[PDB]
């Protein structure tokens, strides 16, 4: 039975660790979000083959750039990640991640995830962000980095209500087979 | 409560930690330093190209370590000290980064399903690729965790910044010896 290596790339914005572990365990981790997800593994089926996928996280690592490739070899997809509420991440996709993934593994399929759906419409978030000369990130933005990295589907999810994240990872799993 | 939380996945992800490496050695390592199955020439006796140092790694964490977080359970703002204290133990983590790409390329070129064939027998989810990553992971976490620390200890808060400090340091000093 197939066995897939997807290992999560982007910003400590994008809470990549939330993202991973709301996920796993089919809900957002609520009071407390850890900061440990380690190396996991489980079946699911797609388009009724089933696969054992695997998920690395790759948080805390953000700050050396000679260490995380180290999780980069044979990898068999990628989500590359920003926060739709973070015009910096989203920039740090063509600035940082998407480079270092071409540079080491230039033949593999990359997924571009939105995550802070939630946030995109919340007044809050939106004026806090105003305040600095910026918006939120919207779709044909998305759409528009995807095209330009080579991913082959950008997806918008949220952690905190579900929207979106278990589909970003069927797809993740439809990218390898 | 705060505190409390990311103490508690301090020393609980510390547990797993030394689990995980334990797991490892009297495993993928155990098999081949026995001699109970066929070893492929690409790799004989370069057991300590592929593991690197991670059974001193494993020592520490095992015998010393994880006995002084636990000490600290009910402390969270003085945690800081235990990196300090034990701040040249973890320079064995820049000896294993170094090494890893060598580790890698070994085994992919040299070791063929050797060590698939040993995961599929143990029965093991993680393959020897998943626990040989988990060093480079640990060493860059453990400042994730000083961090939401710092984020709600008060002016008892130099006991958590200069393990910070540490802990920031052992993995650029790790970033900075790759080729
Ligand atoms: C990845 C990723 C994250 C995400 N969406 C979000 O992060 N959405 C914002 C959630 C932030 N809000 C603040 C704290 N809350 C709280 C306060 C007091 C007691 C208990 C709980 C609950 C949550 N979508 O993708």
């Amino acid at each position: 039975m197939q066995a897939i290596k997807c290992v999560v790339v982007g910003d400590g914005a994008v809470g990549k660790t939330c993202l991973l572990i709301s996920y796993t365990t089919n809900a957002f981790p609520g009071e407390y979000i850890p900061t440990v997800f380690d190396n996991y593994s489980a079946n699911v089926m797609v388009d009724g083959k089933p696969v054992n996928l695997g998920l690395w996280d790759t948080a805390g690592q953000e700050d050396y750039d000679r260490l995380r490739p180290l999780s980069y070899p044979q990898t068999d997809v990628f989500l590359i990640c920003f926060s739709l509420v973070s015009p910096a991440s989203f920039e740090n996709v063509r600035a940082k991640w998407y480079p270092e993934v071409r540079h080491h593994c230039p033949n593999t399929p990359i997924i571009l995830v939105g995550t802070k759906l939630d946030l995109r419409d919340d007044k809050d978030t939106i004026e806090k962000l105003k305040e600095k000369k910026l918006t939120p990130i919207t779709y044909p933005q998305g759409l528009a980095m995807a095209k330009e990295i080579g991913a082959v589907k950008y997806l918008e999810c949220s952690a905190l209500t579900q929207r979106g994240l278990k589909t970003v990872f069927d797809e993740a799993i439809r990218a390898v087979l | 409560r705060k505190k409390e939380f990311i103490m508690a996945e301090l020393l609980q992800t510390e547990k797993a930690y030394v689990r995980d490496l334990h797991e490892c050695l009297e495993t993928y390592l155990w098999e081949m330093t026995s001699g109970v199955e066929e070893i492929p020439p690409g790799i004989l006796n370069k057991e300590h190209i592929i593991f690197g140092n991670i059974q001193e790694i494993y020592d520490f964490h095992n015998n010393i370590f994880l006995k002084e977080l636990e000490k600290y359970e009910q402390l969270p703002e003085d945690v800081g000290h235990c990196f300090v204290t034990w701040a040249d133990k973890f320079q064995m983590y820049v000896t294993y980064c170094k090494n890893k790409p060598d580790s890698n390329q070994l085994i992919l070129e040299h070791a063929g399903t050797f060590f698939d064939e040993i995961q599929q027998r143990h029965g093991l989810a993680n393959s020897i690729s998943s626990y040989l990553i988990k060093p480079v992971q640990r060493v860059t976490k453990y400042q994730l965790l000083l961090k939401e620390l710092l984020t709600c200890c008060e002016e008892g808060k130099g006991e958590l910044k200069d393990g910070l400090e540490v802990m920031l340091s052992v993995p650029k000093k790790a970033n900075d010896a790759m080729h």
